[PDB]
C-alpha cells in the first residue's frame, strides 16, 4: 500500500513526477481540487497550500508549488502563478523591460503527515528570453533561460530539463528524505 | 490504530458467518451514483422566495435553510420533496447502479439488515437488480406488514422519497430524532444488542453520525448495568482518509476505523464488500 | 366484548401464519406444575430472620418482603435465588412439563419468539421435548452469543435462575424495570412495532403486567406521531375469568379478552393453543 | 431505625430555619375533615351505570373503576368532579378546618413551598384562615402567571378540583404521571436537588407515593453522578404505625420514618408541626 | 420580525416588574475582558502532544480535539482547566470587568436568577463590584448548600473553573449534556414554566444553543399537554448580526430577537440592560 | 359452552344437584374454595356468599346455602351450618330439650351475573328426630322430620327427598328463571 | 411513650382493664375496629385476631376475647361470642336442660410485636345460672356462677369479679410478663 | 439607527468617504476584517467581498475595492491591489516600460441586503506618471494623471480629487440609490 499521496491537479506536473519517482512503490497520487493560496513568498504558499491539502485528503500528502522571480520586477510573479498566467501566458518577454533581463525560477515541495510539515526549497536562476521558444513545458517554461545555456526549458528534452530545474533536484531530495 | 483493508477482512468475515454485521450505509455510498447534493437542490428553489442562490446559502446550513423553506409558505417542503424524487430516484441514477461496483458487492452478499440514512431506493434497487428480495421498513405501517422470512429487511433511518412523512431533512427533524422514539430507532435499539455495525459513507465532520455513534455505545453500555461487564462486539467505519485525531476518538465509541485507499474511492469499498464473501 | 374460543382462532391463525403471534407467558401458565408460590418461599426463609410465617407476611406484599430480605444480610438475597432454583426447576417438575397438555401444545407450533415473566426454565424445555431448539436470552451476553436463524428466541422478561443477577423480584428491581432500559425491555419496543402479542397467565389485578400493557400501547401511538393514523394488529389476553369491567378498559390498551372454560384451566388453554395450528 | 417525635424535632427545626423543609401532604391530613373517600363516591355513580355498589367494587380498584366511568359517556368523568367539588370542597368541611388543629399548626409556620396529592382547597384555605396568602400551582397556566415573593406556593400535585383537566384520578393517568412529564414534576424535579422533604398522610401500601419515594432517590443520586458523593438532606415520613419491615426499606429510599402516637391521631400531627416552629 | 432596541424596552421592562426575567449569558457576554478563545489554548498545549498550533486545529472542532486531549494522558484534561483557570479567572479580566459597561448594566439590576454558559467568574464577581451577593450553582453539593432568600443564584449551566469536575468542555460531555439530567438542566426544567429568557452573547452557528432553544420549546408544549393551550411567554435573543433567515426560524421556538447596533457592541448591550431599569 | 357456573364444595350437594339439573345444557360446575361467611340469618350469608364466590371464578356464579332454626332454641343453627357441624355432628337431637321439639329448615340460592344479585329463597318445616335415623343426606338430615311424616330426610331416597326438601324447590325455581 | 397498645372496642371490658392496669406507665388504648373472627376455638380466634390487630394499628398490640363452654352443650359457645349474644342475650339459662347445668368461663389474651405473638389462657368454671342476675357485667356475667358461690359474677362488685373471673388472672400475668 | 453599514479597513479611505457622505443619518460604519480576494477581474472581486463582508457583520453591509488597469502590461495589477502594493509601493512608475504610458483607474462599490447585490463601477483613465509627485493619497494616487491634467490625484486637494477620481463619483451614485 503507498504510504505518501502526492497531490497535483495539473497534468503536465504529473507527469515530469511519474517519469522520476513512478516506480517508487509507496507514493501514490491524488487529484484533489484545493482552493489555490495567493500570496507573493513561495514559502508562505506551499505551507498553507499543505493544510488545504490534508483537510481534502486526510492521508500524508505532498504538494507541490511553483515560482518565477524577476529582478526587472522585483519578486513578481513570485508565487502568485494563477493571477498572470490566467492573463499574460507567455507575454512576459515583452512587458519586461528589455534592459536588465534576469529572473529566478523557485519550486518548493512540501509533506505533511498530519503532525509535522517539511518544506523543500530549491533555486535556479539564469535570465528571461526575449521570445517563446519551445514547446514541452508547463506556465513558464518556453520563456525561461538557464546559466550557461541559450536553450530554454521547453526547448530541452525531459531528461535534459530535470537536470536545470527546480523541480528535478527537489525529487531527487525527497526520495531520499522518505525513502520512496 | 487503524485496519487495513486486509487485516479488517477476518474480522468482517467472523460476524458475516454468523449472521451478526449490519451495514450502515451514508452518503458517500451514493456518490458514483452522480446525484445532487444540496448545493443546488434548495440553492434552485431559493429563487422562488427569491434570493440569489450564493446568498441563500450565506444564512446557514442546509438543514436550517430547509427549516425556513418549510415554514415558508402551506406545502412548500413537498415541492423540494417531489423535486428530489425526480432527480435521486431517476433513471440514469438507475443506470449507474447496475453498472456501479459497490451496489454489486453489496448485494451478491446475504445480509439480514440494512440500515441507511440516504432517501433514495439504490439500496433496495441493489438487491434486486440482482434478483434479490428487499423490504423497504420507514414507517409504522411498513413494520407492521407482511413480510417473508428470507427477505432482506432494508431500514431506512431518515425516511423514504415516496413517502414524504418520513423525511428527516429539516432542522427540527433531526432534534427531534435525538431522542431515539421514531420507529427505525426502536428497531436499532434491539439491533444493537446483538449485532456489530459496518458504517460506510460518512465524514468525520457529519455530527448527526456522531451522535449516534456516542449515544449506541451509552446505549449498549446501559444494557449491561446490572450484569457484569462483559466485552461485546466491534462496529466498523471504512473510510478513505482517517487522519489523526479522529480515529482515537471513535475507538472509545466500540468503533474500529478501517483505512482505504483513496487513489479509487469506489473500488476501495467494492474490494472491502467483496472480502467479507 | 369478549371473545370466545371459536371466534378467537381464526383471528389468532392469521397473525400465526404471516408469522406474528407472540405469546407473552405468566405464572398461571406455570401452574399445573405443581410450584411453590410465595406464600412458602420466603416464609420459609422468614425463620432465618426469626419471624413467624403468619407474621413476616402481615407486613408487606411479596415483591416488598423480597427487598427487606435483600438488605438484611450481605449475600442474602442469593440465597432465596439458589432455593428457587431447586424449587421451580426440581425434577418433578420436569416430569409433570412432560405430560402437560399447555406445554405439548405450545411446543408443536413453530414460534419465531416467545417471551415469559416467570423464572423456571418450564417454556424452553418444553420445546425441548418436542425435539425444537430454543434459545434463552435473558442478558447482554446472551444477546450478543451466536444462535441459528431457524431457532425459536425465548425473552426471559424477568430473568433466569441460572443468572441470577438478571431476576426482578425485588420491589426496587420491579421499580426499575418501569423505565424500559433493560435488554429485554430494548427487545420488546422493537417487536411491538410488528406483532401481536398472546398474554396467557396472568391476572386483571397484577398491576405489573398492567403496566406494560399501557405502556405498549403508548409506544405504539408514539410510533405513529408523524404519520397519519393506521389501525395496528390486536394484542390478545386468554382468561378463565373475565368479568364485567377489566374486559371494557383493556380494550384502550388494543387488547381483546379471550373467555376461557373455567371447568378445566389446563384443558382450555391447550384447545387454544390447539387452534392456532 | 425509628424517630420518635422528641428526636425528629431538632432535625425538623434545622431544615425550617435555613428554608429548605417541604410538606408533602397525604390524604391523611384530610381526614378530621369528614370528607367522603371513594367508597361511596362512585359506589354511588354507580347505580347510573346500572350496578349495586358492593358489586360495581367488586371489580377491580377505585383508580381502576374511575377508568371505566371515564370510557362508559362522553362526559361522564366530569360528573365525578363536580360531586367531588361539591362534597370535599363544602362549607361543612371549611368550619371543621377553622377549628382542625393540624390545619391551624402547618398554617402558623411561614413556609415556602407545600406539596399536596389531594384535590381539596384545605391546605390553601387553611394558610388563608392564618391571614397568609397562598399560591396554588397545578396547571402551566398557574405557573406562568404572577405572584408576589414572600407567598406561599402551593403545588397541587394530583390538581384541584377547580381545573378538572388536572385531575391525577384514572389509572391511565396514574400511569401517564410515572414519567414526570407534568408541571408538578418538572418542579418536584428542582426541589429535590436542594431541599428535604416532610410527607405527611400516607400509608405504606400506597404503591404510588412508593414509586414516587424511589424515583426521588434515583434522581438524587443520578444528580451527583460525575462529581464526588456528598451526603444529601434526609426525608422524613411521619406515620402513626410503622411496624416493623416498612422503615427498613424507606431507609435506602433516604426517609426516615417518625412514629407518632396513636392515641389520638390528629393531636400528634399537630404536635409535630409545633415542635418545628 | 425583528425588534429594536427601544421596542423591546417595554417588553422587558414588563418580563421584569413581575420578576420573571432571566438572563441566559454566553461567550459574546465576556468579550471585552480580552480572554482566550480556544485558538491558542489548547493549540498552546498542542506542543505537548507533538504537533503543529496550525495542524492541530486542522483535525476537528475544539470539542472534539478536547476530548483527544483528555484520552491521552491520565490527569491531562485537569492541566487545560488549571490553564483555563489562570487565564480567564486572572487580575487583569478583574479590572476589565470593574470598568465593563455590560457588566455594571447587569449588576445594577436585582435579578432573581442568572444563567450562564461560560466558565469564568465574571457574572457573579460583577454582582460583586456592585456590592450585591451571589450564589454559584454548578454542582449537586451547591444546590444543597445554604443560602439566603434575597440574593441573585447564579447557575453555572456548563460548569465553573474551580470545579472541574463540572466543566463541559469534552464533546462527550456536550453529548451526555442534551439528554438534560444534570443538576443545572434540572433546575431549567422547572425555570421554564414560568419564566421569560433574554439570551446574549451567542451565534447561530452555535448549534449547542441551539438545541436547547429547541427543547426548552418542546419542553413548554409538553407541559401544556392535557390542558388547552395558553400563550406562553417570549423569550429573547439579543444580536448584532440578526440576517434574513435565522431571526424566523427562532420565532417558532418562543424567541424574538432583538438587532442591537454593531457600531459599539458592547455599548448596545448596556443600553438594553439600562433600559430594563 | 355454560353461561351459569355453579359453584360448591359438598360433594353431596353436588350430586343432588346434577340429579336434577345435571341434563342441563347451560350450567357449569366449578369448586372453587371460598371463605364462608358465619353469621345466623340466612338472607346475609347468602347475599354476601356471592361476592366471595365472584371474586374466586369471575363467572356468573350460583351459590348455595342451608339453614336449621329451632323453635326451642330461638333460631341457632341457623345458618351457622359451619361450628355446629364440626361439633355436634347430630347430638342436636339430645341437647335440645324433650318439650317442644320443632324446627324449620331452610334453603337458599343466590345468583350474581356481576352486576345484580337475586335470592331464591325456600323453607321447610316439621319438627326434629329423637334420634338419627337414616343414612343418605347431609348435615341434619338424619335428624330432620317434615309435617304429615314419619320417615326423617336421610330414610328417604332421593326422588322422596326433593318433594319435600326446600333445595329440592328452590332448583325448580332455578329453572325457569335462567331458563337452563 | 406508651410501648404496648391495648386494643378493645367494648366499653365495659376498657373499665375493667383501667380499673387494673390504669396506672400502668407504658400501656395505650386504642378502639380499632377489626373483623371479628368467628371461630369455636379460643386458641385459634386469640391468635388469628392478633394479626388482625396488627395489620389496623402496625404497633405492639395486645387483644383480649372470652370465651363460654357449656357441657351440656359439647362447647358451644366456646369462642362464638358473638353470634350468640346477637340473638340469644341471656336466654342461655333457659335454652340449656336443666339437668346438668355445669360450663366453663374461658378468657385469652394475645399479644404480638410484629414478630411473634404469645397467647396467655386461663379458665374459671362452676355452673350456670337458672336466672339471670345481677347487672354488672359484660355478656354472659349475669348467669354464669363459679364454684364455692351462690352469687353471679354481675351480682359481684368490680373487685369481688377480678378475684375470681378469667380476665383478673389474665391482667395479673400480663403485667409480670411485659412488665407494664 | 443605520440601515446600512459601510465596511472598511483602510483609514484613508474612510476619511474620504466620511467627507462626503458622513452627514447621511443612515450610513454606519464598521471595521471588521475579512479575507481579502484575490483576483484580476474588478466585477468577480468586488462582488464575492460582499458575501465575505456580510457573513462577518450580518447587517446590510457596503463594500468597495480598487483597481488600476495599465495598457502596457494588459491589465496588471487589476484588482490585484494586495500583492503588488506589499512589493511594489510606488515603482510602477519604474517597471512600466516608458514607450506607451496608459493606464486607466477603476473603482467599485457593492451593497447586499441578505438577498441581492448590487455592482456600481465608475471608471477613469489619463495615462501613469513619471515619478512619484503628491502626498495625501492612498495606494496609487501619486503616480496616476487623469486626462487633461498636469497634476497627480496626490497633489490635488480633497475636493480636486473627488471631482475625478472613480470613488468620488461612486458616493453621488450611492446616495441616490439608497436614499441616505
Amino acid at each position: 500500500a503507498p504510504t505518501w499521496f502526492y497531490n497535483t491537479t495539473n497534468s503536465e506536473k504529473l507527469r515530469e513526477l511519474q517519469h522520476v519517482l513512478g516506480g517508487s512503490a509507496k507514493l501514490g497520487y491524488l487529484t484533489a481540487k484545493v482552493t489555490e493560496i495567493l500570496d507573493v513568498d513561495l514559502e508562505t504558499v506551499i505551507r498553507a497550500k499543505a493544510i488545504a491539502a490534508y483537510r481534502a485528503v486526510r492521508v500524508p500528502v505532498i504538494v507541490e508549488h511553483g515560482a518565477l522571480c524577476i529582478d526587472a520586477l522585483n519578486g513578481l510573479p513570485g508565487a502568485l502563478v494563477k493571477p498572470f498566467w490566467e492573463s499574460l501566458d507567455t507575454r512576459l518577454c515583452e512587458v519586461i523591460p528589455a534592459g536588465q533581463r534576469t529572473a529566478r525560477a523557485r519550486g518548493a515541495l512540501c509533506y505533511c503527515d498530519g503532525r509535522e510539515r517539511h518544506v523543500l526549497i530549491e533555486e535556479t536562476e539564469g535570465e528571461i528570453a526575449p521570445s517563446a521558444r519551445g514547446t514541452g513545458g508547463f506556465h513558464w517554461d518556453p520563456i525561461f533561460i538557464p546559466k550557461g545555456q541559450t536553450r530554454t526549458f521547453a526547448e530541452m528534452s525531459l531528461d535534459e530539463k530535470l537536470s536545470f530545474s527546480p523541480l528535478g533536484r527537489l525529487h531527487t531530495r525527497l526520495r531520499t528524505e522518505l525513502g520512496l | 490504530t487503524t485496519l487495513t483493508l486486509s487485516e479488517a477482512a477476518p474480522l468482517l468475515k467472523k460476524e458475516f458467518r454468523e449472521g451478526r454485521l449490519i451495514p450502515f450505509l451514508g452518503a458517500g455510498f451514493s456518490k458514483p451514483l452522480k446525484l445532487p447534493d444540496g448545493s443546488q437542490l434548495i440553492a434552485s428553489l431559493a429563487k422562488t422566495l427569491g434570493f440569489e442562490p450564493e446568498l441563500f446559502d450565506m444564512h446557514g446550513r442546509f438543514e436550517q435553510l430547509a427549516e425556513f423553506f418549510a415554514i415558508s409558505a402551506p406545502n412548500r417542503l413537498q415541492r423540494l420533496v417531489y423535486e428530489m424524487s425526480l432527480s435521486f430516484d431517476s433513471a440514469e441514477a438507475e443506470a449507474l447502479r447496475e453498472k456501479s461496483p459497490m451496489h454489486r458487492a453489496l448485494a451478491a452478499l446475504d445480509w439480514r439488515t440494512i440500515y441507511t440514512t440516504n432517501y433514495d431506493k439504490h439500496v433496495e434497487g441493489a438487491l434486486r437488480d440482482a434478483g434479490k428480495q428487499a423490504a423497504v421498513l420507514a414507517s409504522f405501517a411498513d413494520f407492521q406488514g407482511p413480510r417473508a422470512r428470507d427477505v432482506c429487511e432494508v431500514i431506512k433511518f431518515h425516511g423514504t422519497l415516496d413517502q414524504p412523512d418520513t423525511i428527516v431533512l429539516t432542522e427540527s427533524s433531526y432534534f427531534q430524532r435525538m431522542a431515539l422514539d421514531a420507529p427505525p430507532d426502536q428497531r436499532l435499539r434491539a439491533d444493537l444488542l446483538a449485532n456489530s455495525f459496518l458504517f460506510i459513507g460518512y465524514s468525520f465532520s457529519d455530527t448527526n453520525i456522531r451522535y449516534i455513534w456516542y449515544r449506541m455505545n451509552q446505549l449498549r453500555e446501559q444494557s449491561q448495568l446490572g450484569v457484569k461487564h462483559s466485552q461485546a462486539r466491534r462496529c466498523f467505519f471504512a473510510t478513505h482518509g482517517a487522519g489523526l485525531v479522529q480515529p482515537d476518538i471513535l475507538q472509545q465509541w466500540n468503533i474500529d476505523v478501517i483505512q482505504l485507499d483513496p487513489t479509487d474511492k469506489s473500488a476501495s469499498v467494492a474490494r472491502l464488500l467483496e472480502s467479507i464473501a
